[PDB]
């Protein structure tokens, strides 16, 4: 579990020198964009369950053979696997957005997902489409201004689109 | 003393919730407080032997009379009872003479915690503690772990948590390791060899004379 | 899955002992029960198109708003009503599965595990399928011992919905 | 853990159609042969311990090097392994006879026996021979009529000879 | 209960160490936040009789069958509508509790634990209270940053219903 | 159970089942204003944590010399360490209660069985109270003096700390 | 490492739930604390050569025998005094690390873990570095609230030595 | 005539979908870097006539038969012909940097230019030796900083030189 701060700390520990001035200048900018980071993370967990069901319908339409019999997500028990576990991507993504680093995302939700499926028979490609259907809606939920002050966070939202693309490409 | 080596956890069938509501091929995970009888406690005392040693090593000589008596009395909690079998020198000769340190991590997680190890780097992580704390001290740190005490609870026999399509662990892991087997082939006593006559051949003195013409 | 044959097997496995007369008597209780249960399954498979037509129309007359309210969850559009006969057509399979298997195994493994888990998410009210099964409970037309055997699995599914 | 019934159920679940008429005609025959299944299974467990010792002596004669020193079954602890264990084949075989299916036999007593021996040094072939010495005596115990009504069960006894041959060939 | 003061306490308890600067910075994050949250609670307590009247009438117009269908679960009789204002009157307390406590503690301990457990039994559809809270989300009349903080707890209850 | 000043009012208002009254929100708004003084007092104790354990230990073991004398309950180096280690555990659960502003965390961990556990142990309860009462006049005195800080009178807040040690003392001896 | 951002993360991980408002308020508390802590780190990095010269000479005047006694452990030879400025030069890095990280993480992971373990072996008295840090505590020259934040990590290291 | 703004419309019309949010974040960077280009473009056009003769101080000095009697740049209207349209390269390259996409460049200098240059008899390869000499002088002026606030202009400059390389490829 690493931060943006402890990323710089563990990197400066390996060289064994003091923290340089521009690194403190860069981390002072993260303090200024710190309140926008709580704007984006609070907006996802408020719309957490609404974006799980909405991305599930768009997945199970466009691959109909899954909930069809013989499919990997056919029975009601497995189905509650491939639906409730779509939160677990979002659980570890919004951890990484609030952390600002992809270390927590890597060793919990990324380290064995492409591992565990060969023994399970779950198709890797189907999951990728699913997380990639979360990404265009999770970015779109945090994009629109309604009752918040207007700001610019395109340099910060691209981190969120990178986090889903890190989660997608490591499996499929 | 020193905090443990930091290990990454992999994806594992018990690490998450799974929505199985009681399936049949799942264990009968026993409790001490149900019993109220002579009868129930003989079956419960047998399933904990079946977990920690294994079925094959469940012979009467190994079994401890004092420990069995305690469960009936109820003086000792089943979680305090498993400490008897893990720190039993009848158990210790069977598994600690024959298994390395990293296998000793894996066998204790596989039986007592009833879980597969996550990775390789965490058997390395638990390894330092065992050498310093002893075998008893590593077992003591495993049973007083927060993970063991919350999920098994206080009085429930060890078992495997989630095995939707997973090998039984007794079958999956041998009592002893692949290393100690190779010693048994090395000390097989081959018959009719040149090697056992090598220590006799050097004791015999031979003088050789060569003539050149 | 759960079957009173395999219920006798998995119980004797944990004790590590042979199939005594304790586990053996559980088998013939399953065997002679099948002869009142297999033609209880034949009464449902022959009447397959009747009941899924009957229960679907019984749901609409019980809940008249479910045909009018606009939403994916409801049956306002055609693909809702196409998904209507799929769902109750999926219930009658497992009841015929669990009647033939003789236990609540297929009802456990294929229907009710995570059934209360999905209905919170897709806002499918379980009282919809309660009235759907209660039409099948009254319209099956089975008589005698076989009817009694086919009647419990309908009621076992209802208590799992609630 | 599967039956003959739940074999048909899980097969009919994958196609997603109702149970066909001849499948119910075939399962009605299993009801009629259900009472012959009970007698055969019951007989084995009555002669369980007598057929473990009798197959052990015929094994340890014809391979004398096992209980000879240096052998894999030399010492008593090891010896009480190879002897008691021989019940565990019979424990999972008579489960499969009463189940009428080889699913319980496969994932408990067959899934790692050919696995576990390379790390153990036990000879796989010798174990296979021992189970094949059980098979000709287990069939011969259930074959002979003494104090039972005469019937025909050659189509059912061949399932038992198939179960030991499934248990034998998966190891050696 | 869960409070980011006590979240800092219970975390430092399991490690068995003193309150360092790690747990201490979690306190002033709760402190400053209260000044945008306490008048977020004052906006709800002053408008108490407005919202429970507003959300109850919003439920009936959204679901017109719940006033007509005969059953204890519904609001056909008078004691149903008496139990109507009790339920949404019970929701607004915990939102004002969890705004004042500053965490989702009282929402965890008093509302959503076993909330999906009871609604399967009494066949109370959770989508009833979804539309009830969404009326409060649009008509609480609060403004600014403080209102936004107050709102999350409305949306945190909705995701717990679904 | 772990309670706040806030969840004290919450669980009290839950039992009556009514909304939160206006003066209760007026009182809790005052706790926000004194919230920064609460971090002033809690940070000053844990910085002087190990210095006040050793200093209260010497004043205890002088004035009762029979403890580290042989035959005493704190004689050998093991028991001694346990007693020494423990004196942090009062301070661990006191400064939890100061930052909580409530005595619920202090009660069910460090107070619920201390007067229980000593009859089986043979440790003297009265002596322990003295040890904690020697912490109290030094812990108040550490947070009292102002060096390089704004000066304000929290005397209404420091009396909560003197109440917390007096709650911890009188429940044992 | 320990950071009150990651303290909020690892706490929400074991419960297996999303980042609610309980963990979210722990973030802001770290954020606005940095603005009184980053120029608290700038006061130490600018005065780097002053303090390691000051604390090393303060140790020799406090303990005059440590310059005279013959031994590797002491500072009689030149390589002892070369290892003197290395050690206190290593302390000031972690204090600037733990001020910038905002928690006692780098003090835990890099300094005090096994710090009482090595000093028994190499017979380095911890009271040497107590007086070394106490010179830095009085002569770091920082003022205001930021200075106070820096001071706690100095006092947190002293209690770890004793 | 296409643009950066209009070409990301034109392919988005061909697929018939709404414009995605990461395309708008792409165009937001185009607006962000827009001010620099106007500044960059103005320096080329203000030194437009100074580039052409300074390229003609090497286009003819390196291949000196061209203006010697016999070459196709020999007589005086022939010489004014390769200054009449040496600048038309600069007239349309500056249109390409203004539009930001080379689709207005390829209709005028790249479309039928290689056809006339074998119909007339002029050396086609002797053009692209000197259009490279224009690019060596164009990016020297556009990068040079005098009395201008400094920001990285690496992105704009590299693909300014890509327009000259497209201008040399379709003639040679
Ligand atoms: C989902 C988009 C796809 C899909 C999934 C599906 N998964 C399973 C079963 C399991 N999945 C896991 C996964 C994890 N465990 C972890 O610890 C983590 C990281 C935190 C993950 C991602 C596990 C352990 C299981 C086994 C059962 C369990 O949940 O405990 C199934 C069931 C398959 C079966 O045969 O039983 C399915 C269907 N299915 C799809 O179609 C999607 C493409
Ligand atoms: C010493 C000359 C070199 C060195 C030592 C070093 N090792 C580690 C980490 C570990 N060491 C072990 C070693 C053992 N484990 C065993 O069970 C046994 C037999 C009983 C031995 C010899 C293990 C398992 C580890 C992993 C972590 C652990 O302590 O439990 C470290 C710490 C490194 C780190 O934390 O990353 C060090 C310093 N390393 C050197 O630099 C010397 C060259
Ligand atoms: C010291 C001021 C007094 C004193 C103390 C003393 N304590 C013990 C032994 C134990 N004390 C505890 C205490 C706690 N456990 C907890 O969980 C908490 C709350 C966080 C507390 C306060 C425990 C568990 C033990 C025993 C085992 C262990 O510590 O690990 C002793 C030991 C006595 C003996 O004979 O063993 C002593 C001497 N002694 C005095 O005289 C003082 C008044
Ligand atoms: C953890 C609890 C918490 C939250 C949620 C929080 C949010 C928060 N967002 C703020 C500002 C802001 N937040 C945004 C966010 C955005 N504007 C847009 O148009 C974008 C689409 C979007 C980012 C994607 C902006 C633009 C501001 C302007 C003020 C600033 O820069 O902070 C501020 C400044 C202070 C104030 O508003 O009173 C707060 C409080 N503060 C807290 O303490
Ligand atoms: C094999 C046993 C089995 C059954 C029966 C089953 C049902 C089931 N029906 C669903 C949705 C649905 N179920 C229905 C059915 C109905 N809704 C109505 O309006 C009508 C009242 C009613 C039919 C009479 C509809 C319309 C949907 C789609 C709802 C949505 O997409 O939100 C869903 C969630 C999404 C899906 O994959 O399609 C499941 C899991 N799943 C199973 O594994
Ligand atoms: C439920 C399915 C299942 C089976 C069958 C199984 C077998 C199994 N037999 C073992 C050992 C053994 N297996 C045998 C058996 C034999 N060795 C011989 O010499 C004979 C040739 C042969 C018997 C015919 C013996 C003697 C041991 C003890 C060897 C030792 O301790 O090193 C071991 C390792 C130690 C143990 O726990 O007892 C396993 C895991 N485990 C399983 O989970
Ligand atoms: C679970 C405990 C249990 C057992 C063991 C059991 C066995 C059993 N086998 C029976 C019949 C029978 N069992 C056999 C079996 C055979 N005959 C042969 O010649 C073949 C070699 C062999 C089959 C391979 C036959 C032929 C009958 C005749 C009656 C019938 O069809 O059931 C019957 C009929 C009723 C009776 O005998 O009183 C019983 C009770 N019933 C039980 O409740
Ligand atoms: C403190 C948080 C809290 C809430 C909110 C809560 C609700 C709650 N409402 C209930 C029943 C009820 N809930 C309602 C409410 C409604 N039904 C309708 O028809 C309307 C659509 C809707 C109101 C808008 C009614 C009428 C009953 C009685 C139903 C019955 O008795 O079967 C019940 C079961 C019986 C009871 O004790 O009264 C609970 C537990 N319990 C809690 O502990
Ligand atoms: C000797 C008796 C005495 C005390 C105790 C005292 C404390 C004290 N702390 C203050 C401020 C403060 N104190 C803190 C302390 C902190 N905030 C955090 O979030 C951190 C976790 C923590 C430090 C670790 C802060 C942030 C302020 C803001 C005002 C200031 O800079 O002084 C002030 C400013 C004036 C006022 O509050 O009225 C007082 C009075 N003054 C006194 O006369
Ligand atoms: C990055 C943070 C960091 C620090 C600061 C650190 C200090 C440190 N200093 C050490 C030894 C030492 N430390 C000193 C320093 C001193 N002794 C004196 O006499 C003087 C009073 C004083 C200096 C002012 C000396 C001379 C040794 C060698 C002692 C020996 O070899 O026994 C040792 C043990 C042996 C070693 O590897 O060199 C450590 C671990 N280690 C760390 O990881
Ligand atoms: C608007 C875009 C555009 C361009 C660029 C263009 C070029 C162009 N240059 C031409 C001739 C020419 N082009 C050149 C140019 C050169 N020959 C040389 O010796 C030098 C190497 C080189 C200049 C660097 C010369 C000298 C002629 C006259 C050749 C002749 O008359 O045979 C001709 C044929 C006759 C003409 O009308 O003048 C065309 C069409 N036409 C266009 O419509
Ligand atoms: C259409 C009339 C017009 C022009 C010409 C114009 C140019 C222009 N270039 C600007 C900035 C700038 N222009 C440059 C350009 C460069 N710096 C380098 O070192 C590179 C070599 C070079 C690009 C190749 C830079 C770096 C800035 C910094 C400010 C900014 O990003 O806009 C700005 C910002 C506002 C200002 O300067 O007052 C203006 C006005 N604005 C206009 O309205």
């Amino acid at each position: 579990t690493l931060d943006v701060f402890t990323k710089v700390v563990s990197q400066a520990d390996s060289r064994g020198e003091f923290l340089s001035n521009e690194q403190l200048d860069a981390l002072a900018n993260v303090v200024k964009e710190g309140n926008k980071r709580l704007d984006v993370v609070n907006r996802i967990t408020s719309n957490a369950s609404a974006i799980v069901t909405n991305a599930a319908r768009a997945l199970f339409e466009e691959q109909p053979q899954l909930i069809a019999p013989g499919g990997n997500a056919y029975t009601n028990r497995r189905m509650a696997a491939c639906l409730r576990d779509m939160e677990i991507i979002l659980r570890y993504v919004t951890y990484a957005i609030l952390a600002g680093d992809a270390s927590v995302l890597d060793d919990r939700c990324l380290n064995g997902l492409r591992e565990t499926y060969q023994a399970l028979g779950t198709p890797g490609s189907s999951v990728a489409v699913g997380v990639q259907k979360m990404k265009d809606a999770a970015v779109g939920i945090a994009n629109d201004p309604n009752g918040i002050t207007k700001g610019d966070c395109s340099q910060l939202i691209s981190e969120v689109a990178s986090y889903f693309d890190r989660a997608a490409a490591a499996v499929g | 003393s020193i905090p443990l080596l930091e290990y990454k956890p992999s994806s594992q069938n018990q690490r998450v919730p799974g929505y199985e509501v009681p399936n049949e091929d799942t264990p009968r995970i026993y409790r001490i407080e149900d019993a109220a009888y002579d009868s129930e406690l003989k079956e419960l005392i047998w399933a904990t032997y079946r977990q920690v040693f294994s079925e094959h090593v469940i012979l009467k000589f190994f079994r401890q009379g004092n420990l069995e008596s305690q469960l009936k009395n109820r003086a000792i909690s089943v979680r305090d009872f498993v400490r008897g079998l893990a720190k039993s020198e009848a158990f210790k000769t069977l598994v600690i003479k024959s298994n390395s340190n990293y296998r000793l991590v894996e066998l204790a997680l596989k039986r007592l915690l009833g879980r597969a190890p996550y990775n390789k780097d965490e058997e390395i992580a638990w390894s330092i503690k065992i050498a310093t704390n002893g075998w008893d001290g590593f077992v003591d740190a495993l049973l007083d772990s927060e993970e063991y005490q919350s999920n098994f609870g206080e009085n429930i026999v060890p078992y495997q948590r989630r095995r939707y399509k997973d090998r039984p662990f007794n079958l999956v892991t041998p009592r002893y390791g692949n290393y100690w087997r190779d010693k048994l082939e090395s000390e097989r006593y081959i018959e009719g060899d040149i090697k056992n006559f090598l220590e006799l051949a050097k004791s015999i003195e031979i003088k050789t004379v060569t003539f050149t013409p | 899955v759960k079957t009173p044959i395999t219920e006798a097997i998995a119980a004797a496995d944990t004790q590590g002992r042979f199939l005594g007369n304790t586990e053996l008597q559980s088998a013939r209780g399953r065997y002679e029960r099948a002869a009142a249960s297999l033609e209880a399954a034949r009464g449902l498979t022959s009447n397959a198109q009747r009941l899924i037509d009957g229960a679907t129309q019984a749901v609409y007359q019980k809940f008249p708003y479910t045909t009018q309210t606009p939403g994916p969850q409801f049956a306002a559009d055609s693909r809702g009503k196409s998904k209507c006969a799929r769902d109750v057509g999926h219930y009658l399979r497992i009841i015929t599965y669990s009647l033939v298997a003789g236990g609540t195994g297929p009802l456990d493994e294929y229907l009710i595990a995570g059934l209360a888990e999905i209905n919170s998410t897709f806002d499918l009210s379980p009282s919809w399928y309660v009235e759907a099964l209660k039409h099948i409970k009254a319209n099956h037309g089975l008589s005698g011992q076989a009817a009694n055997e086919a009647n419990t699995y309908i009621d076992y599914a209802i208590n799992a919905l609630s």
